[PDB]
């Protein structure tokens, strides 16, 4: 319902003052937190560094497991190949031996049949002597 | 965060990798002898990201060329830009991978992997500030797939604080080299979910359909498909290579594009879609370029963006155009197609504008999207995988290398878990 | 598999054996002095199978001539090719076998057998790769029959891994030298069943009827009969002697011709049938395989079923025509081939025809019809054995009646086995 110009300061480069249109509707004035120390700051920064270091370490640990699996695959492929070679070697050895035994047995039985005939021929000729010169 | 170490593995890896180097060398004014002959200082501001500076003001790709088969790297050496590569950076074996992930990951590949790491170490140790690694490979074969993922995990162990970025090409029966592709891709996806920070899903099914349906090519070749790949790879790397507004590195891309660690498979998109013989077009305005971000026909992954929701999008506009028009048009697409963006990631679309257009084009737009619709690509691979795995068809080729049936079961469930996670966020509402 | 050691035993054995050597020497271009004078390199490619190469580019039959009677080998020595044989290879006794199997097998023959084995050993030890033995003998007599079978069993003991092949001539009353031929033949068949790998049945009943009925010879001699034997023996051995086409040997013949070990008695067949002075189409030659009139064993092929057949065509002829014609006979006469031995007929073609013929065909058949030959000998044997007629001729040499009983039942068992496979169907 009026105005009030209140001179503040006048210096070489300018002037300043306060203009009050209306005073406050409340006279009795209005109706920071320490610190943080260097130690507190260092603690927060170092805790974050250790979390980052943990994350990276755990990611390298995962990759290390992969290298282990890769070596395990290669080794499995070696093992499977070696088992194939050994089973083929043994099965072949068995076939070649079973076959030698069978072939030997066939020939053995054949010669025994012929040997029986030779024993019978001796008996035939012996039987002839029991008849011939024995009677007249 | 300046240098990127590029690695190309296997047949596909080296084909798309060589095409990337031919295209970006042309943009940067580098000829096949490594000499600069351009007329813009923007072309050399960030050359250091992909090229090493050699004596006699020449530039050499920071590229490592890997394969278990010697043949492919002879084809590279004889190519247009074949002479530009460091000869010591060619790491080739003599017995291939026989399109078997197990051979690439555990047998032939495991024997060559240390020779590759020696070359990566030499490149990486020379870097002022290593950003990370960019790998090109296919997931359908043996070397790119098996050996590429073995390289990833070995690089992850040696450089855990560096970004691992891949351009992984997905198999399709429409362009198939081998019957065992679904096994190879599943075993790889499992590795990518765990060991990469960001992957660009280059789907051969999507590339085939672009050529056939859009470009009307009755019988498209690998050359036709690779034209789309090189255009995408150039677009997607624009902000790593050229100065402007955001700077941009592989970590910044990862941070802003990946809200959940496992969900790091990007669905790239490009406009305009051209063929090699397409020497016109007399086409595409700013509103037209912006509209192609929801167009399934422009996606490099065989997924419909309209079947999911975008978690995040990064968009590159290339050429002389109104940056004000781009901003207006991009906001319009978000306001009109609001239901295809996740509401719980505020302002999830970022736009970049580069004055330099790619070769043969006066204006282009590339979209890098982290969409829940990418689950369609993983569901497709899983269906193919189970059709075969149910019958244990071709399994002896893997178990013969020492693998267990268990690894197949684990990779399959990890890919199905990836699918369920994309679904979880597609249904998730802001509450 | 190269060298064959040929043995000829007894009157019949040495007669047919000499005729074999005369015929094959002519085919191979070998003259009675052992010199080659032919105009084909095919004649000498496989000469090594039957001939030893002697100094002065000469060829000597790998032949052993055996007999208990000295007379026959004097007749051989004086014959056309008599001088071609190694003189030390003639092993002869002085007291014959008196057409008694017991004398040949146990008495006179047993005393000469070691002298023969010494000569077989010398021939066999010199061989690079011994195929085996080829024996010519009759089953009706005593030397060829008794001593021949004793030789077989003794060679079987010393060379068990070698093939034993025989050309055994069956007796007939139509051409008979002795009344005891059924006993001699039965005692021999028993030995052949057990100790040979393959036997060619040369039946005198069949040879007599060919001469009499077909050749219209009122009174045929052994010369007339032996003309048919030499033609057959030449035909049947063609693939052992000549290049191609196939590289036949005696074991290969045994393996492919004999499905059951005891059933190794072949019924030979030949076309055309000619007399000892005569100087036909592919379909005509092929048709003679079912013709009973062309069989060297007195059996009708149409009364049994063929287990296996090996056929030789000789002369300049279309090999395509032979193949077509042979398939035709199998399709038209399917009921005379056992269905449970797939593709059981094999054909060979030789450019060289036999002497006096421009085209010939020989059939080696393993037919169940051969039981007719064994049934015939068994009926004759039983007629005699039932009455114990002439038995003292045998028991006098030390033999037992038991050996007769055993040989008889072994031959009847052979007959039942042929019947078993004749009635056997593919199920
Ligand atoms: N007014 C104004 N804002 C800027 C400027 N540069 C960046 N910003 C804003 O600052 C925010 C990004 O912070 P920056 O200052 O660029 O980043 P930084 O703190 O250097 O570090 P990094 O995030 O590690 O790149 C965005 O909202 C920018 O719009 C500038 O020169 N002027
Ligand atoms: N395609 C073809 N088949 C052949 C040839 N030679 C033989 N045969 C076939 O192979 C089978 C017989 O095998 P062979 O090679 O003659 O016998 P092998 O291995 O020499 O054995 P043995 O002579 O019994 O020691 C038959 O089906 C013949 O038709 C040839 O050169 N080409
Ligand atoms: N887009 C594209 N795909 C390719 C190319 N070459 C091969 N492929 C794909 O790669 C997969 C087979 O992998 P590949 O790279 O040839 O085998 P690797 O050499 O064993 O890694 C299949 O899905 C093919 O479709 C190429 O140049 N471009
Ligand atoms: N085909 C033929 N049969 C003969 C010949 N000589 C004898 N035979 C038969 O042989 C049997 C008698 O045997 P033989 O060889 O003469 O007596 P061995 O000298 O004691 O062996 C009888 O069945 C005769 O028919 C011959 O040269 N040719
Ligand atoms: C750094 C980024 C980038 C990516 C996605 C982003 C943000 C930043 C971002 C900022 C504010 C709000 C949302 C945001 N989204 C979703 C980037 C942007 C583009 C256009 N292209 C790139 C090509 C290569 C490397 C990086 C980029
Ligand atoms: C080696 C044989 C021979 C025998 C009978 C055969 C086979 C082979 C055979 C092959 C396939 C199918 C069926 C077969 N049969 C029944 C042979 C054939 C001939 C015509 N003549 C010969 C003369 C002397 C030595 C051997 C022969
Ligand atoms: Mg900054
Ligand atoms: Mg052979």
């Amino acid at each position: 319902a009026d105005m009030e110009v209140i001179e503040l300061n006048k210096a070489t480069s300018g002037q300043s003052w306060e203009v009050i249109l209306k005073p406050p509707s409340f006279d009795g004035v209005p109706e920071r937190r320490r610190d943080p120390s260097l130690e507190e700051i260092q603690k927060k920064l170092e805790a974050a560094e250790e979390r980052r270091k943990y994350q990276e370490a755990e990611l390298l640990k995962h990759l290390a497991e992969k290298r282990e699996h890769e070596r395990e695959v290669i080794q499995k492929a070696i093992e499977e190949n070696n088992n194939f070679i050994k089973m083929a070697k043994e099965k072949l050895a068995q076939k070649m031996e079973s076959n030698k035994e069978n072939r030997e047995a066939h020939l053995a039985a054949m010669l025994e049949r012929l040997q029986e005939k030779d024993k019978h021929a001796e008996e035939v000729r012996k039987n002839k002597e029991l008849k011939e010169e024995a009677s007249r | 965060m300046r240098e990127i170490v590029h690695i190309q593995a296997g047949q596909c890896g080296n084909q798309i990798g060589a095409k990337f180097w031919e295209v970006i060398s042309d943009e940067h004014g580098i000829d096949p002898t490594g000499s600069y002959h351009g007329d813009s200082d923007l072309q050399l501001e960030r050359i250091n990201v992909y090229y090493n500076e050699a004596t006699g003001n020449k530039y050499v790709p920071r590229a490592i060329l890997v394969d278990l088969e010697p043949g492919t790297m002879d084809s590279v050496r004889s190519g247009p830009f074949g002479q530009i590569f460091r000869p010591d950076n060619f790491v080739f074996g003599q017995s291939g991978a026989g399109n078997n992930w197990a051979k690439g990951h555990y047998t032939e590949g495991a024997e060559l992997v240390d020779s590759v790491l020696d070359v990566v170490r030499k490149e990486s140790e020379s870097c002022d500030c290593l950003q990370g690694f960019q790998l090109t490979h296919s997931l359908g074969g043996g070397t790119g797939s098996g050996m590429g993922t073995l390289l990833i995990s070995k690089i992850r162990e040696e450089y855990p604080d560096r970004i691992m970025n891949t351009f992984s090409v997905m198999p399709s029966p429409k362009v198939s080299d081998t019957v065992v592709e679904p096994y190879n891709a599943t075993l790889s996806v499992h590795q990518l979910v765990e060991n990469t920070d960001e992957t660009y899903c280059i789907d051969n099914e999507a590339l085939y359909d672009i050529c056939f349906r859009t470009l009307k090519l009755t019988t498209p070749t690998y050359g036709d498909l690779n034209h789309l790949v090189s255009a995408t790879m150039s677009g997607v790397t624009t902000c790593l290579r050229f100065p402007g507004q955001l700077n941009a590195d592989l970590r910044k891309l990862a941070v802003n594009m990946v809200p959940f660690p496992r969900l790091h498979f990007f669905m790239p998109g490009f406009a305009p879609l051209t063929s090699r013989g397409s020497q016109q077009y007399r086409a595409l305005t700013v509103p037209e370029l912006t509209q192609q971000m929801f167009d399934s026909k422009n996606m490099m992954a065989a997924c419909d963006p309209r079947h999911g929701r975008y978690l995040t999008v990064a968009t590159i506009f290339r050429g002389r155009m109104s940056m004000k028009e781009v901003d207006e048009q991009m906001l319009n697409i978000q306001n009109k197609n609001s239901s295809y963006f996740v509401e719980w990631i505020p302002n999830n679309v970022k736009t970049a504008v580069c004055d330099i257009p790619p070769r043969g084009l006066k204006m282009s737009s590339t979209f890098i999207g982290n969409s829940t619709a990418i689950q369609e690509l993983f569901k497709r691979i899983s269906e193919q995988f189970t059709a075969m795995f149910r019958r244990k068809a071709f399994l002896h080729w893997y178990t013969g290398e020492g693998m267990d049936e268990m690894e197949f079961t684990e990779a399959e469930s990890n890919m199905n878990d990836l699918v369920s996670e994309y679904q979880q966020y597609q249904d998730a509402t802001a509450d």
